[PDB]
RNA sequence: AGUUGCUUUGACUACAAAACCAUGCCUCUCUCUUGGAGCGAAUUGGAUGAUCGGGCCGAGGGCAGCGUAGCGCCUCUUCCCCUCACUCUCCUUUCCCUAAUAUGACUUGAGUCAUCAAAGCCUUUCUGACUCAAAAAUUUUUUAAAAAAAAAAGUCGCGUAUU
């Protein structure tokens, strides 16, 4: 056709590629490793691509996540000599922000040419600003279009409402919803999103009730699934039943286009509102809707199940994710890990353990946390000790490192003081040393007295000044300064 | 055990492709209904508990290889009706009475079931196949006579409880040029027939 | 001195959607590429009940030819296929509607804009996966010791009975 020549069914292959690029770029799977081999193969090669080709790979690369692989395509494409233009530009900016961090984006944009610093780039600036929760330098960008009469779209008043909203500044949105209504700027349906999550969390529910009228009024914004997402949310949060089902049956009538997310948001609502039968109506929906279902969907159906107390259903459905799983996924299996340690039929759960890693599963952190609160709930602390150090070696699966929580914590050394467990509190002391630098809130404070079975150490309130100056409780030197 | 037990899962939607992708997982599309509902006469047609299923094909296949495939019509088996797989929760339960299979004249696999309520007291019209027993002793076949197969299932009449599922004679005693009527066929007394039997037997020699 | 290299190579498609509350352990743990659940229709289905018509098997007495068993003619209705109502729960062929199919809706009219060390090699060094070397672990065999080995699942088929 003569709307589309550069078709890319009827190209040539001495020239390009023989598949899209954004197919190619997938071919051994969405990992952050294969799409680098899959790039470094593709930049070697001596086949080229078409520009809408490498914008729509950029947006798919973007879609999930992947911001060094297709800032690493853009830059060299660039480099090559496909000419980016203000769209390409601003589009570039947001990457580069998003890769290597806001420093490296005003540097980016600071270098950009004076004719393209547009709306386009503007907007794109703000908006990593806004995610990277920057409050100075937004309102120090907004003073700035203001004065520069640049059109500010509804795209910004949206990010600057969100970044309102994550700060806790959140009563400056009905303010600001009326400017933007001053200034001739009509909204869209996220607009009303934020508008609705900000008077929720202002604690005022009747607020949203005059919203949603004003936007029927206005007649001009098509009400999507996630407007009823959010008012399912702020109903179910807010504890209101019915209003929430009317909410939540009109998302499932929104939503034609049978979305991932769409179908984890009614499986969720309905598990946290409690209703067993509908919760089931949406799963068969879901299992028609993808046949091959991912592991997000069993990760949320068997904790939803779990928590309203389905056992036998969850044990069947760990079966259908045995005979259909593709990737091992060990969050199913930590899932009913924490049940069976929950309700105490620990045998299964030390049998999932042990049989977990032969078939592909290695033990993340969670686990172990679930099994050291099974035995601080059984009171051994011996193998708590056990579980601690296998869950702070393994640390957490994004790069961070795993710190137990202080209530438990607490609880284990309220464990401690009774057996008189000296060396048990020394080495999770030591444990908590290597975790974090700070190590105090009531962790030892109050809890010298568990020295108070023979002797005392050396230091005499020496060590005590060591960990970044302690302060302890008035009634807690008596028998340390007693026993000097 | 004495009867079998039929695990089933509800349905909402119906259709070619639904019933298709159903029986890509192994889902196999089914109803329960009771008879009122199958009257011509919609004053006769009362409160029918009509309901769609859908069943399992290893639960299926596992029942059918175990009890035969021509006698499936006449036995009669128990549904429980859960909301999901494998839920510790039920919907409804009782007494089901089958009719109808859907197999594919090419692998034979199962596409449709169609179930009839069987509640306690209920009269319902069934068609048995009989069962011949005492073939390698019958001193007519061993002597030189041939047992001609004249009738193969005959109609009953009766309640929910009391069906057999295979209808069995005594040809044991027959010499050669010898017939069993059906009025000497062994059933329950309370049950009635709705047949033409007039000068006809089951069998011969 | 002669050959081969040094000798440039690309894009032009118009595109800010990158701002999200739920469960949250890195919640898409890896989704490239799937027709529809339209209350939509036409032939076909049929989970259903009889009438009319046609068509086997068969049941007796017999006219009929034997010491059991007959060949044509003669009284019969079950059973099947149609037909008229009820009829949408499985199946075949189509047609409409929706979704999807990469965005949006003259000046290369012989141009404009980028690129102008690519490809190798050798030292380090951060982080992942694999082969493992070998030991501790568990089973069998051999005489507490020495040799070889699996652990966890799905699928097909056979014979046989415990709610």
């Amino acid at each position: 056709h003569l709307s589309r020549p550069r078709d890319i069914v009827k190209r040539s292959t001495k020239k390009y590629l023989d598949e899209p690029l954004y197919h190619r770029l997938f071919k051994d799977g969405g990992s952050e490793v294969s799409v680098r081999q899959q790039l470094n193969q593709f930049l070697k090669g001596t086949k080229h691509v078409f520009k809408w080709e490498v914008g729509d790979t950029i947006k798919k690369l973007r879609s999930r996540g992947l911001y060094y692989p297709a800032l690493k395509l853009s830059e060299v494409m660039e480099h090559r000599g496909m000419n980016k233009t203000v769209s390409d530009q601003a589009i570039h900016l947001d990457l580069v922000a998003k890769a290597r961090g806001i420093a490296a984006g005003e540097s980016y944009f600071v270098d950009l040419p004076e004719t393209s610093k547009t709306e386009l780039t503007y907007a794109s600036l703000l908006n990593c600003y806004c995610k990277e929760l920057m409050t100075e330098k937004a309102e120090g960008l907004l003073n700035k279009m203001k004065e520069l009469n640049i059109t500010v779209s509804s795209m910004s008043y949206n990010s600057l409402m969100t970044l309102y909203t994550k700060t806790g500044q959140a009563e400056r949105v009905p303010g600001m919803i009326q400017e933007m209504k001053a200034e001739d700027v009509m909204p869209d349906s996220y607009t009303y999103n934020v508008w609705m999550r900000a008077l929720a969390a202002t604690e005022d529910v009747s607020g949203v009730e005059r919203v949603i009228e004003e936007m029927n009024r206005d007649g001009r914004v098509a009400p999507d699934w996630t407007t009823y997402s959010n008012m399912a949310s702020i109903y179910v949060d807010a504890g209101l039943s019915e209003k929430a089902e009317k909410a939540l049956q009109e998302l499932e009538m929104k939503n034609t286009d049978r979305d991932f997310k769409a179908y984890q948001f009614l499986i969720t609502l309905y598990g946290r509102l409690g209703k067993l039968n509908e919760v089931y109506r949406i799963w068969r929906s879901l299992r028609l809707a993808m046949p091959k279902t991912s592991n997000v969907a069993y990760l949320n159906m068997i904790q939803v199940l779990v928590n309203l107390k389905d056992l036998p259903g969850a044990e069947t459905l760990f079966k259908e994710w045995q005979a259909n799983c593709s990737t091992y996924d060990i969050r199913v299996v930590n899932v009913m890990i924490g049940a069976y340690t929950r309700e105490g039929l620990v045998e299964k759960a030390n049998e999932l353990k042990e049989k977990s890693p032969r078939r592909g599963g290695k033990l993340n952190a969670k686990t172990w946390e679930l099994f050291m609160d099974y035995y601080v709930k059984r009171g051994e602390t011996a193998q708590a000790l056990e579980c601690i150090t296998k869950a702070v070696s393994i640390g957490k699966g994004d790069g961070g490192k795993w710190l137990p929580s202080e209530d438990t914590v607490r609880a284990l050394m309220s464990q401690f003081e009774e057996k008189k467990d000296v060396n048990g509190a020394e080495s999770l002391l030591e444990i908590l040393k290597k975790g974090t630098d700070d190590v105090g809130a009531e962790t030892f404070e109050s809890l010298i007295r568990t020295y108070a079975a023979a002797g005392k150490s050396h230091p005499a309130m020496r060590q005590r000044l060591k960990m970044e100056k302690v302060k302890v409780d008035k009634a807690t030197e008596k028998l340390l300064d007693e026993l000097c | 055990h004495q009867y079998q037990t039929i695990q089933a899962i509800p349905r909402e939607a119906t259709g070619r492709g639904v019933s298709a992708r159903d029986r890509t997982i192994g889902r196999i599309p089914a109803v329960v209904f009771p008879q009122s509902l199958l009257d011509t006469d919609a004053s006769k047609r009362g409160v029918s508990r009509k309901q769609l299923l859908t069943a399992d094909k290893k639960q299926i296949k596992s029942i059918i290889d175990s009890v035969g495939l021509p006698f499936f019509c006449s036995t009669t088996f128990q549904l429980q009706i859960r909301a999901g797989q494998g839920s510790s929760t039920l919907v409804e339960s009782g007494r089901v009475l089958p009719l109808k299979v859907h197999r594919d004249e090419e692998t034979g696999k199962i596409l449709n079931l169609v179930f009839v309520w069987a509640d306690d007291g209920e009269k319902l019209k069934v068609d048995v196949p009989v069962v011949f027993k005492g073939l390698d002793h019958c001193p007519g076949l061993q002597k030189g006579g041939n047992l001609r197969t004249i009738r193969s299932t005959l109609k009953l009449l009766g309640p929910a409880e009391h069906i057999p599922s295979k209808i069995e004679v005594d040809v044991s005693n027959l010499d050669i040029e010898d017939k069993v009527l059906l009025q000497d066929v062994v059933f329950h007394p309370s049950l009635k027939l709705l047949s033409k039997n007039e000068t006809m037997p089951v069998c011969k020699i």
